[PDB]
């Protein structure tokens, strides 16, 4: 298969560097230009430049003179773009892509970085309590960084199991919730316990969900 | 240099829809070389046409590209439910490319649903911790589009609300979660809070009470 992998997410203080790669396989890497691509607010995108990995020669939108650069190495197929002087502003998911013919052919798994000053805060649990089919949870409270995730009676319990998206709040810090319906003649009868994992703090949370 | 594309379009299974791409320099020709790709959820984009109306590789015949009068345009006949994305124009400009700002594109392959919709008040662990938050759990409905209100007692409120963009449910339908924010003194000072869920077939008010 076409592969385009790039390196994971990144999350880095204000004024360090961090440096991207992107490793083709699957096809013939030098019969494509790597393009990059910046999406900030998770909506628009930007074009940053392209080089070519037989003759490294390159062309950059201007706005990204001074904060991106591009290197190729023919020999391991990779790509790399190096971001400097780092602000919020360039807090953002990166995307290589290979081009041929004035054409996006194939596009990478994307590389968040996210630019912060902020620390490590672990997350507060909570359950939400059960009162047909009954809905009962776990809220996961004001942690930093993402991820949180989260399973119930240790991955036995699947179905009917719905964990949330994260939140972003104005504290600049994330909470979400995970919910499972169940039968309310279970209720009583069966446990109900979610594990919540906060990797970035070193947490793991198991709370037991009753009536 | 701006490039146009519709904000949102909706359509269905078997139908027909084209989606445009405007450059603010003029009119769209062959050589801006218009380019369309697709991203779905987690990040994925796709690579869908460009050169001069050239699908890409393993790209369905149903996707095609045109010149509609000045713009570009990016034709689905047969829409399947898979089409559901968010998709990108891009347009060349001698040196440079310059994306659109994205074309949501719904496609109804389900029934339409409202949503059920459970609001849990906060638990007395976390009125514990000097903190209190409601959960609206929003679940079961299609489209994924729903509004949320919040009221104290019968008075609306804005502040400390944060709710999850809609996510699919394994069932293919959507869920959603509202979460407000409260001190535990403004939680046990009202009658009630209620969490009122629009969607375009019912709206439904759920209360909660401190006692």
């Amino acid at each position: 298969e076409v592969q385009l992998q790039q390196s994971g997410p990144e999350l880095v203080k204000p004024g360090s560097s961090v440096k991207i790669s992107c490793k083709g396989s699957g096809y013939t890497f030098t019969d494509y230009n790597m393009e990059w691509v910046k999406q900030s607010h998770g909506k628009s995108l930007e074009w940053i430049g392209v080089i070519n990995p037989n003759n490294r020669f390159t062309s950059y939108n201007q706005n990204f003179r001074g904060k991106a650069t591009l290197t190729v190495d023919k020999s391991s197929s990779t790509a790399y773009m190096d971001l400097r002087s780092l602000t919020s502003e360039d807090s953002a998911v990166y995307f290589c892509a290979g081009s041929r013919w004035y054409q996006y052919d194939y596009w990478g798994q994307g590389t968040t970085l996210t630019v912060s000053s902020a620390s490590t805060k672990g997350p507060s649990v909570f359950p939400l309590a059960p009162s047909g089919t009954a809905a009962l949870g776990c809220l996961v409270k004001d942690y930093f960084p993402e991820p949180v995730t989260v399973s119930w009676n240790s991955g036995a319990l699947t179905s009917g199991v719905h964990t949330f998206p994260a939140v972003l709040q104005s504290s600049g810090l994330y909470s979400l919730s995970s919910v499972v319906t169940v039968p309310s003649s279970s209720l009583g009868t069966q446990t109900y316990i979610c594990n919540v994992n906060h990797a970035p703090s070193n947490t793991k949370v198991d709370k037991k969900v009753e009536p | 240099v701006v490039v146009t594309q519709e904000s949102a379009l909706t359509t269905s299974p078997g139908e027909t829809v084209t989606l445009t791409c405007r450059s603010s320099t003029g009119a769209v020709t062959t050589s801006n070389y218009a380019n369309w790709v697709q991203e779905k959820p987690d990040h994925l984009f796709t690579g869908l046409i460009g050169g001069i109306n050239n699908r890409a590789p393993g790209v369905p015949a149903r996707f095609s590209g045109s010149l509609i009068a000045d713009k570009a345009a990016l034709t689905i006949t047969g829409a399947q439910t898979e089409d559901e994305a968010i998709y990108f124009c891009a347009l060349w400009y001698s040196n440079h490319w310059v994306f659109g700002g994205g074309t949501k594109l719904t496609v109804l392959g389900q029934p339409k649903a409202a949503p059920s919709v459970t609001l849990f008040p906060p638990s007395s662990e976390e009125l514990q911790a000097n903190k209190a938050t409601l959960v609206c759990l929003i679940s079961d409905f299609y489209p994924g589009a729903v509004t949320v209100a919040w009221k104290a007692d019968s008075s609306p409120v804005k502040a400390g609300v944060e709710t999850t963009t809609p996510s699919k449910q394994s069932n293919n339908k959507y869920a959603a979660s509202s979460y407000l924010s409260l001190t535990p003194e403004q939680w046990k000072s009202h009658r009630s809070y209620s969490c009122q869920v629009t969607h375009e077939g019912s709206t439904v008010e759920k209360t909660v009470a401190p006692t």
